[PDB]
RNA sequence: CAUCGGUUCUGGCGGGGGGAUAAAGGCCCAGGGAAUGUGGCUCCUCCGGGAGUGUUAUAGCCCUGGGUGUAAUACCCUCGC
RNA sequence: AACGCGACGAUACUACCCGCACGUUGUAGACGUAUAAGAAUAGGCUCCGGCCUCGUAUCCUAGCAGGCGAUUCCUCCGCCGGCCUCGAAGUGGCCGUCGGUAAUUCGCGUAUUGCAAUUUAGACACGCGCGGGAUCAAAUCCUUUGCAGACGACUUAGAUGUG
């Protein structure tokens, strides 16, 4: 028969499957619309989380019970080192997607992001780039200028890609994170200019992000590892001494159709997931150079 | 009902000592055959008179052939039609060459416009009209108009259902 | 009705042989049964049927009437 | 008031308008049964255009240029026919482009093996002085 | 040089079996002939030699190409697929597959 | 209450992206632009003008 | 210019004529003909 | 029934240009120019009689004989929109809160606004986008009038209509709350 | 009746069950058919049926996993014509699935289909199918009702091909042109002999 | 492959008979009649065409009887190649 | 999508590329496996004269499965190179060299495969070959890490260093 008593499902199907993210890195799914008028700028960046401290704000939110009162806030710190631009691709419209016509990359390369192509750095020969940086020497960079202006005459998408200096963070790993920024604004053949004009070149994090702007911040969250019913969806404990285990989901069925359906809960990979916040608050973008920040 | 005849029908009933020379009665009747002109006057005489089929015998059985078959004319079919209320009288005109395509055009008409069949059509009477007056229904009072010339607007050319592919989109202006 | 952005379920035309078999007994006992009442039915009944008669429209009613005349009045005066 | 209407113009069936039928005959319109049958006669001296008198169906029938003046409606077959050698439907027929296309494709079908490989062979004949031709207004402009 | 071709034959293509809704019958094939259409050009190619031509994997007395010969015997239908009585039954798989119909015997 | 998917609230929230976030966003824009501008300013064939061949499938294979 | 009011208020619309796609089949003094006939008739 | 011929006549004035090219209607005159593609209605168009348009339905059912009356009352007021024009009064009315209306010429699309504020004391500020073609003029010689004129009679009267619909009174009794903007008069501009 | 290597039929103007029925018999019967232009293709009866047999059809679903057995919904009318097609071939064995391999659809007209010889089928074709009067609507506009992402980008590759194709149809046009002067040229220099041998066998 | 026998499928040709000795129809002869009235005449006119008149004229049609005629053809039956 | 796809880096080895050298190597099935406007269908095309049911069309089509030698022609085809051009799954145009080439006509050879027996001939892919040109690479086990984890898997690090 019907349930007695109504109440709202356990757990939101809208992040089903509950497994781990097939990768380590945050994935950009959407870029922000591309808006031909406004200026060329780069619309994302990558940091590594430092950790979490406390502040006190003067709040100026007008209707509001806290108004001119200050309040204590949570606020996290990202470690944000310059990032270094090695790197040009190009998209093109197709019937069946955005395709990936043709990548420039730049003539030197750093370490950090060659050891990105090698699972064993130690024991290679880092051969990688090596017959691609002469063909900035040979017929004065033809091929470069080929694709570059293939890029400015048949793509309508234009991605850089820039790697983190991981070298500047107190982290033991030395292989660095490369990641495509889409530039949004302008023409194709101003964002080619862009691009071409920021190839081994230092990037801040103050010239991508300002104050005050609310951004949204894309990672893989804490792994748990393999976790029951009880924390992994929420669902109700069942009495004390209950035969079979108390920490688990009573009935997985008692209707047809004669299955285990994909809405119920089960135990299994709670954590390390992909996920993406949005409107989160830049409070303060402090500079390394400075001894008070 | 399938490419009619008509057939002049003279049946009688069979002669009796009381009787030496019983009446002859004669109909013209819409079958597709000889068979079925004799099993509808047999029918419709047991419908009328006290004659059955093992107590007369047919005299004559004759096609009536159309004395104009080349000129058009007009018919006008008085007829009675059995329905799941009763019998229903209906007066209809046809344009045609024939008396027999006229009664096979109602067959097929009354058909298609009121589901009735062979089984429940009784016909009456068929007469020409011999003069345009007489003619009733807008659909044939249309046709009989002065100077009648009129297109014809969309008409999807002749093409072999067994050629499959064609090399340009046909036109539907010839 | 929202049919068209949200459809329900679809009603089917495939017909079940246990059904077919129900209604086709049925039937069959319909037909008994209206049998049976039209043989225990007192209600009256004319010998005669009602003619449905001539039409208006028929061109050739007057004709039809004349010869009618002549027709009858040969029959009287033979008889 | 004026006015600029282009449209189509198809021909219309009435008396006198003359039909070419689906074996290849000629035939005139006399009367209009209905919308889809008229009945028409062919009284051409020439057996291939010759169409006896009867019913035809608009389907099985295609309208053809040629309308004889002043066709009586109901007109019988020796009026048909004379109306038909007064205005020279044979002659307006042969000269109409469906009938060239008839006769090509009968000369075409009407060839033998031999007819096909002379035909081969002037066709390339010709095909020398066309190339040559052409070459030259390529060349020129 | 001669740039014509040495085709001496009328294209086909195997549909399927002589069959009802569910009985198939190997023993006679359907076949579709190109350009045939009705019985009437059907008649021509009855009587006519039907070859199935394909490739086997060993080399049997000097060639890898194997044949199935049969004959034509009567049409199929109104829109002239003919069917055709071969040595052995044609291969289920060959449904689809391309026949040549000889022009002998000739009557012509 | 009007959900988020309200017509209504859509307009609202338009017009509000229209009158007030949006030169805000934009002003942010320009100075971003700016900044990052300044960091980025401080035969054909041979040549590469004409855009050449680099050095299952749609149709079938015949 | 038009003289009267109509009442949906839509003062441009044309003086509209009757919807007899019958019309022209037959005369008035035929009609008439026939009227006497069926009146004699029934 | 399927009627062999059925026909409609439509006059044409002196000063009017009909141009029809597979079944698009195009009729200038001294105010302007219309436009209208009636492709989706099967009719062939004729010059019976000079300054006259024919329309025609050849062996067509009682339905497309009909369909031919809407086409000739839309060519016709093509024809008068071009010669004469169309004008509507509207009048917007009030009980406590004075309606406040502004009319301006968005230039940009090239067509004009009305802004409504004040209706029934709400604070909303209501606008209306004119179709193209359609000029607003508030009324000098009466009192809280508005003035819609135009070319096209169906821009004319939807433009109306949004007006209308927009000024709607809501979860209130409409026999004590009269507020609203109601079309007055319909005619032509000439 | 013909065989040929590849036959390239244009989806614009065609009724689809028709056009199914038709591919579906000549793939069996062993022919190469590349549909271009699917999103042109049309189905009789007004808008709404098909949309609501298509939102009939989205309502179907597995219930217990939705991920695996269920009805796949494609949104692309390449694939609602192939879906079409392939509820008309058995394509449960392999002769279905052999069958089904000859077949290629696409939206638009991808190269080099451009410069390929589009061929139409007449029993398809909804000009001369359907009567006057009656309403229709287009795969494409459904397509892009129920999800279809598409339909801008097809619209500016095929503005796109038709521009080139109008420059080789102009090109095309002066090439016949020039032919034409050449016959005319050429006609008074070739024997008579032959020209008179050439009209009299039809030539 | 040829010549055959048995069974069978299919195509073409030459005849005969029957009906209202097909019905039509063509070409003549003798009557009668009408309009979806031809020519002519009259009246309107945008002169593009309509309206009226009457029985063939500078088109024709229908009805009845006769000759060619035992005409042909369709349909049915049948004898063969 | 673990039997959907794209771009890019380095590619030891017989591995990669080029040429011809062939397959008891494989293919739902070569035999001229020839042919690009778009759009409307109650309207279109054009060379601007006219044309439109019709792809029953157009191109190509002869020669030992197609030779040799002339007479003769400047027509057609193909490989390379240059310059442009083609991104929807990327390929065509012009020019130049070279080679072949009945549009006309003729001579020498065809036989004997014996009265038919697939006309073993195309394309793609694969392998074995040689003769040349080009390049000296990674992954995993192991140790370690704890941003991870039942175990696999994952984030790291391990070759001189900011280890």
């Amino acid at each position: 028969s019907h349930r007695k008593y109504e109440a709202p499902r356990h757990g939101s199907l809208a992040f089903l499957p509950r497994k781990r993210a097939a990768r380590h890195r945050g994935r950009v799914k959407s870029f922000p619309k591309d808006d031909p008028k406004k200026p060329v700028h780069l619309t994302a960046a990558m940091g590594y989380k430092a950790g979490m401290t406390t502040i006190v704000r003067d709040l100026d939110r007008p209707g509001a019970k806290a108004h001119k009162k200050e309040v204590v806030e949570a606020v996290t710190i990202i470690d944000c080192p310059p990032m270094v631009v090695v790197g040009l691709v190009g998209y093109i419209e197709t019937p069946r997607g955005l395709r990936s016509l043709t990548t420039v990359w730049a003539e030197h390369l750093s370490d950090e992001v060659k050891r990105r192509f090698y699972k064993n750095w130690y024991k290679s020969k880092k051969k990688a780039f090596t017959k691609y940086a002469k063909k900035y020497a040979e017929n004065n960079g033809a091929s470069i200028t080929r694709e570059l202006e293939r890029i400015k005459k048949y793509c309508t998408v234009v991605r850089v890609l820039a790697h983190t200096q991981i070298r500047k963070t107190p982290l033991k790993q030395k292989k660095a994170h490369l990641m495509e920024i889409q530039i949004n604004g302008g023409s194709v053949a101003d964002k080619v200019e862009f691009g071409r004009s920021l190839f081994e070149k230092p990037v801040t994090i103050d010239t991508i992000f300002e104050k005050d702007e609310m951004i949204d911040v894309i990672a893989v969250t804490k792994g748990h590892g393999f976790v029951g019913v009880t924390a992994r969806w929420g669902t109700k404990k069942l009495p004390r001494k209950t035969h079979k285990g108390l920490r688990k989901v009573a009935c997985i069925g008692a209707w047809h159709p004669s299955h285990v359906q994909w809405t119920v809960a089960r135990a299994g990979q709670m954590g390390y997931h992909h996920r993406t916040s949005v409107n989160h608050k830049i409070y303060r973008i402090g500079k390394g150079d400075d001894e008070a920040n | 009902m399938g490419r009619l005849q008509e057939y002049q029908v003279i049946g009688r009933h069979l002669p009796t000592e009381a009787n030496p020379n019983p009446a002859l009665y004669r109909m013209r009747i819409f079958a597709p055959n000889e068979v079925v002109a004799k099993s509808r006057f047999w029918y419709f005489l047991r419908g009328l008179k006290k004659v059955k089929k093992a107590t007369g015998e047919i005299v004559s059985v004759n096609v009536i052939s159309e004395k104009h078959p080349l000129k058009v004319k007009n018919f006008g079919i008085w007829l009675r039609y059995d329905s799941r209320s009763g019998t229903h009288n209906m007066y209809k005109e046809y344009r045609e060459t024939s008396r027999v395509a006229a009664v096979e055009a109602m067959y097929a008409d009354m058909a298609a416009r009121h589901r009735a069949r062979f089984r429940s059509i009784h016909i009456l009477k068929v007469v020409e009209l011999e003069k345009t007056e007489d003619v009733k229904r807008p659909y044939i009072k249309q046709l009989v108009a002065k100077n009648l010339s009129f297109p014809l607007p969309h008409r999807v050319p002749k093409i072999s259902t067994k050629k499959i592919f064609s090399a340009k989109r046909p036109s539907t202006f010839s | 009705a929202g049919t068209i952005n949200k459809p329900k379920k679809p009603t089917s035309k495939r017909k079940t042989t246990r059904l077919r078999a129900k209604i086709s007994k049925r039937a069959a006992e319909k037909k008994r049964k209206e049998r049976k009442l039209a043989r225990k039915n007192p209600e009256w009944r004319s010998k005669l049927k009602k003619d449905p008669g001539i039409p208006n429209l028929f061109p050739y009613k007057e004709r039809l009437l004349q010869q009618i005349e002549e027709e009858r009045i040969r029959r009287k005066e033979e008889l | 008031a004026e006015i600029n209407v282009e449209a189509t113009s198809w021909r219309r069936v009435e008396v006198g308008r003359v039909l070419k039928l689906e074996n290849g005959s000629l035939a005139a319109i006399v009367e209009i049964i209905d919308h889809k049958r008229v009945l028409a006669d062919g009284p051409s001296s020439d057996p291939k255009l010759a169409t006896p008198r009867g019913i035809v169906p608009l389907s099985r029938a295609l309208l053809t240029p040629i309308v004889i003046p002043k066709l009586p409606r109901g007109a019988r077959t020796g009026a048909v026919k004379k109306a038909w050698e007064a205005y020279g439907v044979d002659a307006k027929w042969k000269e109409t482009n469906w009938a060239k296309k008839q006769l090509q494709q009968e000369r075409r079908q009407s060839l033998t093996d031999f007819d096909r490989f002379k035909v081969m062979r002037l066709k390339k004949q010709r095909r020398f002085e066309e190339r040559k031709a052409l070459a030259k207004i390529k060349a020129a402009a | 040089p001669s740039e014509a071709g040495h085709r001496l034959y009328v294209k086909g293509r195997h549909l399927s079996y002589q069959r009802g809704r569910r009985n198939t019958h190997p023993k006679t094939s359907l076949i579709k002939i190109e350009g045939v259409d009705d019985t009437a050009a059907a008649n021509f190619y009855l009587g006519k030699r039907v070859a199935y031509v394909y490739r086997a994997q060993k080399e049997v007395r000097g060639t890898k190409i194997r044949v199935i010969w049969g004959k034509i015997t009567r049409p199929h239908g109104n829109s002239g697929v003919v069917r055709a009585k071969f040595t052995h039954p044609l291969p289920a798989r060959s449904f689809g597959a391309s026949v040549r119909i000889m022009l002998y015997p000739s009557s012509i | 209450a009007k959900s988020a998917r309200a017509s209504r609230i859509k307009e609202n929230h338009q017009r509000f992206k229209k009158n007030i976030a949006g030169p805000v966003e934009a002003a942010r824009l320009e100075r971003l632009s700016a900044k990052l501008m300044a960091i980025a300013q401080a035969s054909g064939v041979k040549s590469g003008k004409s855009i050449g061949r680099k050095d299952s499938s749609i149709v079938f294979p015949m | 210019k038009n003289l009267g009011m109509r009442k949906n208020g839509q003062v441009w619309l044309p003086a509209k004529k009757a919807f007899r796609p019958t019309k022209g089949l037959t005369s008035w003094e035929l009609r008439v003909k026939k009227r006497q006939e069926q009146a004699a008739m029934k | 029934m399927r009627y062999i011929h059925s026909e409609e006549t439509i006059p044409v004035p002196e000063n009017v240009k009909v141009s029809i090219k597979s079944r698009l209607v195009t009729v200038e005159g001294p105010r302007g120019k219309l436009q209208k593609d009636l492709s989706h209605i099967a009719v062939n168009f004729s010059v019976v009689k000079k300054g006259v348009i024919g329309l025609e339905i050849h062996h067509g059912s009682r339905k497309d004989v009909a369909a031919l009356r809407t086409v000739r009352t839309i060519i016709n007021n093509m024809i008068i929109g071009v010669t004469k024009g169309f004008k509507y009064k509207m009048r917007y009315v009030y009980a406590h809160f004075p309606i406040n209306v502004n009319v301006e010429k968005n230039a940009e699309t090239g067509c004009y606004e009305v802004e409504i504020r004040n209706f029934i004391g709400e604070k909303i500020v209501r606008k209306v986008v004119m179709a193209p073609g359609v000029e607003v003029e508030i009324s000098k010689a009466q009192k809280d009038e508005l003035i819609l004129s135009g070319n096209s009679l169906e821009a004319v009267s939807q433009s109306a209509a949004d007006i209308q619909q927009i000024c709607k009174v809501r979860n209130k009794d409409i026999r004590k709350f009269l507020d609203g903007i109601y079309v007055s008069e319909k005619g032509n501009i000439v | 009746s013909s065989f040929e290597s590849v036959v390239v039929i244009d989806g614009k103007g065609h009724l689809l069950g028709r056009l199914a029925s038709i591919v579906a018999k000549q793939l069996l019967s062993g022919q190469k058919i590349v549909v271009v232009r699917c999103e042109a293709l049309n189905i009789s009866g007004e808008f709404f049926r098909a949309k609501l047999k298509y939102h009939a059809y989205l309502r179907k679903m597995t219930r217990y996993n939705p991920t695996r057995g269920g009805p796949f919904h494609f949104r692309a009318p390449s694939r609602i014509f192939y879906k079409a097609v392939r509820g008309m071939i058995p394509h449960k064995t392999a002769r279905g699935a052999a069958a089904l391999e000859r077949l290629k659809v696409f939206e638009g007209v991808p190269p080099p289909y451009d410069k390929k010889k589009k061929m139409v089928v007449p029993q398809a074709l909804r000009v001369l199918r359907l009567q006057p009067g009656r309403k229709y609507c287009t795969v494409g506009r459904l397509s892009h009702e129920v999800g279809w992402k598409y339909q801008d980008v097809v619209a500016r590759l095929e503005e796109r091909r038709k521009a080139k194709g109008a420059a080789y149809y102009e090109r095309k046009k002066l090439a016949a042109r020039q032919l034409s002067e050449a016959k005319k040229a050429a006609a008074a220099k070739v024997d008579p002999k032959v020209s008179e041998a050439l009209a009299a066998y039809g030539y």
